[PDB]
């Protein structure tokens, strides 16, 4: 709710956050266009030429399009790896507890939540 | 999401860190220090506390005889920890310092984008539009070198701050190995007092060690002697110190007052009563004679 | 009260529980050098290309920091091989631990 | 102070530092290691040396039957420290380098 | 117009200056009370003068 | 401004070194003065008394 004389909002770092539309006076949020890094997850080229791609910190309703597997992790969107419900020791760390590895499925890149070890009641 | 700067999520989630801390606590409580050196061997918890009392030089009968009092003192101390952290607004100030330095560096980096850097304007579109290609090119190069230097400064400060964080994490790992996975004999490592146990607790970007230590409490003055002369022989305590309450002589353990009759069982003989400076005259009981004669 | 034959010996004790707080990791950050300096100004990008390989080595430095943070956490907390569970009956001789 | 560069005095004066080190020495000489873990408990100094000898794996009678020799050796070594510091160039080299 | 270069320089030097006092505090202010040595300086023949 | 920035960076590196030294001195005060150490060569050459 801008005061009647105020035209554009601005943030802590003095970046324009909102505007008032001049024709019709409503307040419009401005959000930066989605960006991020792109990581390539591979087993060695000595094992396979298969690849998975991670778009870091990006919801992938905005990714323009490895494999058709598309998974949403807290690190970003993962393409070319399927999320299984097992847990193993971390092979390739993706982030937020998610790892990836090359496994029989015949072989493909899978994503999973890493196991911390085997339970043991003394 | 601002100006090409990104924050990556840590690999281990806070739930995973808490699972680690729970495994460490369960191992300590159910098996002592054994799970850190091999397989976890179970032991009753009071027996573990008796081992810890042995490790600081106090006999385990002291633990077994004061078990309920020791348990009560421990429970009160843990409750007081909870209360103390609920209060004293800046007790977690080291974690906050790390967070704040991180945030200040980033906000400074963003605010350096607006500085003219000696150029006509801080906006690339404006410099592009309002000047011819060559002059605008020179102005934009001034902006570029300014921003590049600012970014280089930020990265160098991050390297220095990460070196300090690595020193702190190395110390924390040493304390997890030596205070939580063992009982430490190093002084003031693992808190002030004689270390008994430590418990880890996970904190945002950090760890909290609760150190359980033994503190001697109510002192008494006694007279002491280095050796005792009996039959022209000098006797020294095998483990303990000779004390006197004014009339009678006992041998006690050095960290807890528990007087006992001076016997050939708790002393050893060496030499005669001539060389030791301060040797006193007393009798050393021999259990064998009365139980042999009777 | 130092004298040449007097000793002090404690007759009781107390159990202290004190607290130590240690930082372990910091925030992992990354920077797009181009998008920071230039911001979709193709003239800025073209000019920036002629300053050498500053961008790649800032990138490498920040990546090293980010990997080190996860290593810090792993070498503080993953000190148990197995995930131990406490028994369902929580009696430990009168010590509470709750 | 020359050109906008100034030097701030330390919070603890050298007399205060001397007071702390003197208290540490008084505690060690009069009580042993007890003042570092709780209240300070007086102990005669030869008995404290006997405890230290048990600490390194020697018995007490080795201290008490050689007490005069051990005290003389200690006194001579301390005097040698005094001399060795009087005359050696760059003995305090680390502080100078700082 | 150069920005906050000279607020962060001052902040960095202030951090160093506070750290120096912390260094001295942690090395020397370990003892809680000021212990005094007795007037009679006999310690079994050991000479601490 | 660049020369002053370099001075502050060198001061930060040197202060980190001094802090490591002062942490070691605090550890030695705790473990060699306020106790008797079993760590080899941590206090001196020989068996620490
Ligand atoms: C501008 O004119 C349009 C005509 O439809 C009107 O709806 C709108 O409210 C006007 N805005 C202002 C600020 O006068
Ligand atoms: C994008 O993904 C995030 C999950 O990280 C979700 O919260 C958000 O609603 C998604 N956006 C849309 C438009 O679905
Ligand atoms: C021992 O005696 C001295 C006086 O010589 C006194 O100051 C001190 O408080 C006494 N210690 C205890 C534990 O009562
Ligand atoms: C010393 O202890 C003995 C116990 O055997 C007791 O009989 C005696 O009365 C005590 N002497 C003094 C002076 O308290
Ligand atoms: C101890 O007893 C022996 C013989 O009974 C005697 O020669 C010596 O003087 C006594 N010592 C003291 C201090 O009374
Ligand atoms: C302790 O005894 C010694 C004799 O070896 C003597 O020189 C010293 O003065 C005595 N100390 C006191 C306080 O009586
Ligand atoms: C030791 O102190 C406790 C208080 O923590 C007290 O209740 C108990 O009576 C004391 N023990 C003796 C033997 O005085
Ligand atoms: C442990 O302490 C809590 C208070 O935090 C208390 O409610 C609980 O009863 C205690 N456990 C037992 C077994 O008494
Ligand atoms: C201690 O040594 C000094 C020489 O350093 C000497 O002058 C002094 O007399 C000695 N003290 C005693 C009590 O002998």
């Amino acid at each position: 709710k801008f005061l009647p004389f105020q035209q554009f909002g601005r943030d802590i770092a003095d970046t324009t956050d909102a505007v008032r539309d001049p024709q019709t006076l409503e307040i419009l949020d401005i959000t930066p266009c989605s960006f991020g890094g792109v990581s390539v997850i591979t087993p060695g080229t000595n094992t396979s030429n298969q690849v998975a791609v991670l778009y870091q910190g990006v919801n992938c309703t905005e990714v323009p399009v490895t494999g058709s597997n598309v998974f949403q992790t807290r690190a970003g969107c993962l393409i070319g790896a399927e999320y299984v419900n097992n847990s193993y020791e971390c092979d390739i760390p993706i982030g937020a507890g998610i790892c990836a590895s090359y496994q029989t499925q015949s072989q493909s890149i899978i994503a999973y939540t890493m196991s911390l070890g085997a339970e043991n009641s003394v | 999401k601002f100006n090409g700067l990104t924050v990556l999520p840590p690999l281990l989630t806070d739930e995973m860190i808490a699972q680690y801390t729970s495994a460490l606590l369960a191992g300590t409580i159910t098996s002592g220090w054994t799970f850190g050196a091999g397989p976890a061997l179970q032991i009753p918890f009071p027996m573990q506390m008796a081992y810890r009392f042995n490790g600081i030089g106090v006999t385990q009968n002291v633990l077994y005889e004061n078990q309920k009092l020791i348990a009560n003192q421990f429970n009160s101390a843990i409750g007081k920890i909870q209360d103390s952290l609920s209060s004293t607004p800046s007790a977690l100030g080291k974690l906050q310092d790390v967070v704040n330095h991180n945030a200040q560096a980033l906000n400074t980096l963003v605010k350096q984008l607006s500085s003219k850097f000696g150029a006509i304007s801080s906006v690339l579109n404006d410099i592009l539009s309002r000047l011819d290609p060559p002059e605008a090119e020179v102005q934009i190069d001034r902006l570029i070198t300014g921003r590049l230097q600012s970014l280089q400064t930020y990265v160098t400060q991050q390297l220095i701050r990460a070196a300090e964080i690595r020193a702190s994490a190395n110390l924390a790992a040493t304390k997890m190995s030596e205070c939580v996975l063992g009982q430490s004999k190093r002084v003031d490592f693992c808190g002030k007092g004689y270390h008994l146990m430590s418990f880890p607790q996970s904190a945002p970007h950090g760890v909290v060690f609760l150190h359980v230590t033994y503190v001697p409490a109510q002192e008494k003055n006694f007279t002491t002697a280095p050796a005792i002369c009996h039959d022209g022989k000098a006797h020294f305590p095998r483990e303990g110190v000779f004390v006197s309450n004014g009339t009678h002589w006992f041998v006690t353990q050095r960290n807890f007052y528990e007087p006992q009759i001076i016997t050939t069982d708790n002393t050893f003989v060496s030499g005669n009563c001539d060389v030791v400076i301060g040797i006193v005259n007393n009798t050393v009981y021999d259990p064998l004679q009365p139980e042999l004669d009777s | 009260a130092y004298s040449n034959n007097s000793i002090a010996i404690p007759t009781n004790f107390t159990i202290s529980v004190t607290t130590e707080i240690l930082p372990v990791s910091m925030t992992k950050t990354s920077v797009d050098c181009t998008m920071y300096i230039c911001g979709d100004s193709t003239e800025c990008s073209n000019l920036l290309l002629q300053y050498g390989s500053f961008c790649t080595q800032l990138k490498r430095a920040l990546t090293g920091i980010a990997v080190e943070q996860d290593k810090n956490t792993q070498e503080v907390f993953a000190q148990v091989k197995q995930i131990y569970k406490t028994p369902p009956i929580k009696y430990f001789g009168g010590f509470n631990f709750s």
